[PDB]
């Protein structure tokens, strides 16, 4: 469990080639989560679900359907 | 009806269950009792000098001796105590900053509609909700969001005498056979009249243009009652 | 974005002494305000590219056969032949701003890396870049729709009070302008190196911080010498205490004082990262009506550009 990147010399993690969402940050682009006989793994950080949108001249996508979303936001004052 | 009653059952769940969404306030709370825990802490320091309590310091040492031991923690203390009040400057600034961000949001989302783009949260605004909050407000912004949607073939403009005809409102869509007029943000099939477009321009000036029919709606109602006229007048010549 | 910096008070102020470390002890918890708050400036620091550079969570990209109706994006898309994405007019902004750090971590001032990395950035303002030019405006407000380009300028004029019959007739009149428009950016960029002076400013306010904080240390603020091995080798520890003092008082509010200069300066970038978080969501994601807001003009679309410590935005306007 020795490993080594830009923010140093970390050990007791456990290095993934694969990129998931994680939740305790390091740095320099390395993460850390929690993940499975269950320890924690270091890994470069997730980007994203790549979505491909088609383009074309003649190609158009109009919504058939429609939803109604309620969002909370806490502001201090 | 269903959707957005369904939506604000879901924030007593939300609230219910998870009790860090409310941590924006919580880190307030915390940030003004750790400066206090700390700026009484201070006051048991020795600050470099033999106690920290400055009855031992006048009960014990000599008058010329205790005025210096005593100066050292009036020193100290008055440093500690203008670090707190730095703090609270600080905090202050950013507490305030906060506070104006929140009075525009009232304004703009709740009393009003703000037409500005992910100000009044994801998706297109509609009406949002002021709540109560301890040392804060709580907001309920009820937005419209498209769900699901459907590839169609459109053209920039419909060529029928040999003049552009464009869209009034909305986009030109087609199935593969008919041509129609629906609105970007909903899927409306309306049948492309005179009324709906435009004329503008002709064929030639449009890049992608295409050929189509389009229906007059005055066209079958004058062409119907000019039947009317002929036949009538064909009682006069009879 | 500013340079994360974290100072400890005890090789700061007196380093490899025993005695000067108990001397400190008396002075209370001053060390846990100071770090604490110097900590909180490198998580202000981080949160705010995740408020700026990171919208949205999806990762859009570009289709292969392009067709734009005449404009030329060679310029603002990344380049992927390179090793590093970036693209032609993130050349000059990143060659344009400018070891400084290995002697100053010397001292004991250690620089923290950035949680997001250069690499990631670019991704998400390729990944905006990809969208606006596809999806247009749909993407932001929900899912993504695919409208053709020559189709969303047109609704970019209706929304100005310009009929879209304009553009179908100018669509070669305006894939001139915009192409020589864009043109003019990379020219401006290598010709004139002081546009970018704003986030050269931010560099140079942290260099001439970092570097007097560590030449207060070579004063002797009223004792003997600045030197440690000067004082405690040579007067009785009864006299040395008194001395040492001295350098422990004078070192401590030439620290206090960067640290609340540090703070003030975390105020002030992040009411320029709210205001440029602002024009992420109104300039490019949708498309503000605002006057003077996205820049002079009826606002049009906005491409935004990847800046070391900073961000670059690209308005596009009708004038």
């Amino acid at each position: 469990n020795v490993f080594q990147t830009r923010a140093g010399c970390l050990i007791g993690a456990e290095h993934v080639n694969n990129s998931y969402e994680c939740d305790i940050p390091i740095g320099a682009g390395i993460c850390a989560s929690y993940q499975t006989s269950q320890s924690i793994i270091a890994y470069t950080m997730s980007l994203g679900v790549e979505n491909s949108v088609a383009y074309s001249n003649n190609s158009i996508a109009i919504p058939t359907n429609f939803t109604i979303s309620v969002t909370t936001e806490i502001l201090p004052v | 009806a269903n959707q957005f009653n369904s939506a604000i059952g879901k924030i007593q769940d939300s609230l219910s269950s998870t009790a860090s969404a409310l941590g924006k306030l919580q880190d307030v709370v915390n940030q003004n009792a750790q400066a206090l825990n700390t700026l009484v802490k201070q006051l048991s320091s020795n600050f470099g000098a033999i106690s920290s309590v400055l009855n031992d310091i006048l009960s014990r040492l000599d008058p010329p001796e205790a005025e210096v031991q005593i100066d050292r923690l009036i020193t100290g203390r008055l440093q500690s105590l203008q670090t707190y009040v730095t703090q609270q400057l600080i905090r202050a600034a950013e507490i305030r900053a906060s506070a104006n961000l929140a009075a525009t949001k009232m304004s703009e989302c709740v009393l009003g509609q703000s037409k500005r783009v992910d100000f009044c949260g994801k998706g297109y605004h509609l009406m949002s909700f002021p709540q109560s909050a301890p040392h804060g407000v709580v907001f309920l912004h009820v937005t419209y969001v498209p769900a699901q949607e459907k590839n169609f073939t459109t053209a920039p403009a419909i060529c029928h005498d040999g003049k552009a005809h464009f869209p009034r409102e909305g986009v030109f869509v087609s199935n593969g056979t008919h041509w129609f007029v629906t609105q970007r943000n909903f899927y409306e099939p309306q049948i492309i009249t005179t009324d709906n477009t435009f004329v503008s321009g002709n064929c030639d000036v449009v890049i992608g243009i295409v050929n189509n029919t389009v229906y007059d709606p005055l066209q079958p109602e004058l062409d119907s009652f000019k039947e009317e006229l002929d036949k009538y007048f064909k009682n006069h010549t009879s | 974005s500013m340079t994360k910096t974290s100072v400890d008070c005890t090789m700061y102020i007196c380093g490899d002494s025993t005695e000067c470390s108990n001397l400190l002890l008396q002075y209370g918890s001053f060390c846990t305000q100071l770090n604490r708050a110097l900590t909180g400036i490198a998580v202000e620091q981080d949160k705010n590219t995740q408020e700026v550079f990171a919208q949205v969570k999806q990762i859009y990209k570009t289709p292969p056969i392009k067709d734009f109706g005449g404009f030329n994006f060679s310029q603002i898309l990344p380049d992927p032949s390179k090793p590093s994405k970036r693209s032609f007019i993130e050349d000059l902004l990143f060659n344009k701003v400018t070891d400084l750090i290995c002697a100053q971590k010397f001292n004991g001032l250690t620089v923290l890396p950035p949680l997001l990395t250069d690499e990631m950035i670019a991704q998400y303002t390729s990944a905006l870049l990809a969208g606006t030019i596809t999806s247009g405006w749909t993407f932001g407000a929900g899912a993504a729709l695919q409208i053709p380009f020559a189709m969303q300028m047109a609704y970019r004029f209706n929304g100005i009070g310009v009929t879209q019959n304009v553009l179908y007739e100018n669509q070669k009149l305006i894939a001139n302008q915009f192409n020589s428009a864009i043109g003019k950016i990379q020219d401006s960029l290598s010709s004139t190196a002081s546009a970018l002076g704003k986030l050269q400013d931010v560099v140079n306010q942290n260099a001439q911080a970092l570097n007097t904080l560590v030449k207060q240390l070579s004063s002797n603020f009223g004792a003997i010498s600045s030197v440690l091995n000067d004082i405690l080798s040579r007067l009785d520890p009864p006299e040395a205490e008194v001395q040492i003092d001295r350098l422990i008082t004078g070192r401590l509010q030439s620290l206090q004082t960067y640290v609340t200069q540090q703070l003030i300066r975390a105020a002030e970038i992040r009411a320029s990262a709210n205001l440029a978080a602002t024009k992420m969501s109104e300039c490019v994601l949708g498309q503000s009506k605002r006057v003077d807001f996205c820049g002079k003009g009826y606002h049009l679309m906005s491409f935004p550009q990847s800046a070391p410590h900073g961000v670059v935005f690209l308005h596009v306007t009708y004038v």
